[PDB]
């Protein structure tokens, strides 16, 4: 009924926010890739 | 040396093991004097510290806790899954010693 | 694998990465996980279309394989001249909408593949132009294609799809092979 | 120590706490003699400053906000959604002593 | 403070405001001494450079000068998005002093 | 000059390259005193460190280390193919000291 | 000032400017004491270095060999695509002096 329907979603939704994740994660990473790197010796001496 | 984050976290005495196995539900960074550290939270409940490089600190560490905040941050925009954490639980909140992030 | 996919959007491709990709409808930025649509394949598969290739239900349609694709927009998107046709690399948000519903596909011929959510600008390797109906071959290469990542992935086994297939609660499917095994609670079910 | 943005910030005098949830609208960045800082805004007017390292910073201030318009170039090209913002408010533009990135 | 990049780049006597709102068509970086520098340009044709640093740059926007080359990088690869620079007009090619960033 | 990972690491000895044209599996990172190290783990079971410096080490080596606990995490973040991996064997976990990524 | 990396280059001798136009197939990173290089190599088969931080360097270039080997780095994990490449051909690898990215 309602559970079924609603239960859907619940999957549905949860279904994109990982793959949002290793999007997001690959995405990002990369931009902050060597910039990160600027972060680091030249930020700790 | 430990090959593992477990074998590396009973060298210590004064450290806990955490399998989180989940992503960093919000970050906070502070540069409000003393008060310079990162702070860490899971959906679950659990607050982190990366801790003020104060003395309980070697010197070797001090440049290994700035790599760290570094790390959760990347780690937080990145979303990857923490699936376990090395603390020391001697302080409050729980103070990081290690990440594990396994895919 | 290198596998691409297609969909002819009108939506501009400036518009697009203003967006994050090609998005369902009612979605504006790619990243809303509180701005929710449906997320269904069974109502999504059954749209009529209006004036736009199938977007609806939380998923984006695409065409494996060009002509088609084309065939399928200037059947719609016609009465504009301009028009783009975007090639997307194979990632598993990608639903076979056939393989999913199999029986119950409310249009097999027409064999489409559907990424949940949509598909992000990375995913969308570059595109076609599309004027006074004639397709223009000439490649629009994408910034923001990743090429390394993307030719090493594939669409998802259909089996991940049969419990987000969506088919009303006491529709038969639900409690016939293979959907009963996948069946999300309240789903059909056990009983009845 | 402090365990969130609130409670961190309480601990001043003349700071206060900006409740956001919203996204960095425009970065701004100077190199420019005497100001070398980095402006963010928002589209429902906010205005904040990573300011200057001059006296009212010690050694452990000085890192923290090098690395902190590390963050918010990243927060602003990444889109990521800023929280809560705590603020020492006795400036003009308001300047950033605490970051909190939630969702 | 000032809250903008056009009140910014007034506090100066040689510099100029440039409403672009395009994305860095290219990015340069030399590290031949003598030039340790980077120069980008637009479509439109419009060429800038962040200088190799000193006597000039006083030793605190050192760490400016550099901040800003990453800025310029990250901005060409992310697909950037600039407003407006603030150049100096004393050099060909104009010199960045800041920048903005709006999306 | 070496030309590639192979006639590179071919100049020192306890080496040995490892193919993987892989990616990695785990990333370790560590800040506890005597511990800041990163731990490598292949999904076939392999694990690799990147040591604690100077004892062996040259200064010139210590900004290198600094680099390779950088790259791994982004190697990882990102996913990798760490083509082959030169290392020092004569190690245990065996030491990482060149690495080769490849399409 | 060379308001391109054509003019640049041949500011210098010892060098040839080479146009790429092509996106980096490999990357290879030394941490082997006295061995301290990035290597980036083509589809074509084109090798290349930034050389050991190596005693022929001013200071300033210091600075410069390490954003480069950063450059490099993320250009490569983010398949960016180089448009031409400065290089000192005196060298086997040919050194890299500058680098330019387009389109």
């Amino acid at each position: 009924s309602n559970t079924c329907d609603e239960k859907t979603q619940s999957l549905g939704v949860k279904f994109l926010d990982e793959y949002q994740s290793k999007v997001k994660r690959q995405i990002f990473s990369g931009y902050q890739s060597d910039i990160d790197t600027h972060n680091r010796i030249k930020d700790e001496l | 040396t430990p090959q593992n984050i477990t074998d590396l976290c009973a060298e210590y005495h004064n450290t806990q093991i955490y399998t989180l196995n989940d992503k960093i539900f919000s970050y906070t960074e502070s540069l409000a004097g003393k008060r310079e550290m990162a702070i860490i939270t899971f959906k679950n409940g659990a607050i982190f510290q990366v801790e003020v490089p104060s003395s309980q600190h070697i010197d070797s560490q001090k440049k290994a806790i700035e790599r760290m905040k570094d790390t959760l941050r990347i780690a937080y925009l990145t979303e990857a899954k923490v699936e376990k954490l090395c603390t020391w639980n001697n302080k409050t909140p729980h103070a990081i010693a290690a990440i594990s992030m396994a895919n | 694998n290198d596998d691409k996919l297609y969909r002819a959007d009108s939506r501009p491709p400036d518009e697009i990465k203003q967006s994050g990709g090609l998005m369902p409808r009612g979605q504006s930025e790619y990243f809303d996980r509180g701005t929710q649509m449906n997320i269904n394949l069974y109502d999504h598969a059954r749209g009529t279309q209006t004036g736009f290739v199938r977007h609806d239900d939380g998923y984006v349609s695409t065409s494996i394989s060009l002509r088609s694709a084309h065939l399928v927009g200037q059947t719609i998107l016609s009465g504009h001249s301009t028009y783009y046709l975007y090639v997307l690399a194979t990632a598993p948000n990608m639903f076979n909408v056939n393989d999913v519903l199999g029986a119950y596909s409310p249009h097999p011929d027409e064999q489409e593949v559907s990424a949940l959510g949509g598909i992000p600008y990375s995913q969308i390797y570059g595109w076609y132009r599309v004027h006074f109906g004639v397709l223009d071959e000439q490649l629009h290469r994408n910034r923001g294609y990743r090429d390394r990542y993307y030719s090493n992935l594939d669409i998802a086994p259909a089996a991940d799809g049969y419990g987000l297939a969506g088919f009303p609660p006491e529709h038969r499917a639900w409690r016939e092979e293979p959907w009963i095994h996948h069946a999300p609670p309240g789903c059909g079910n056990a009983p009845r």
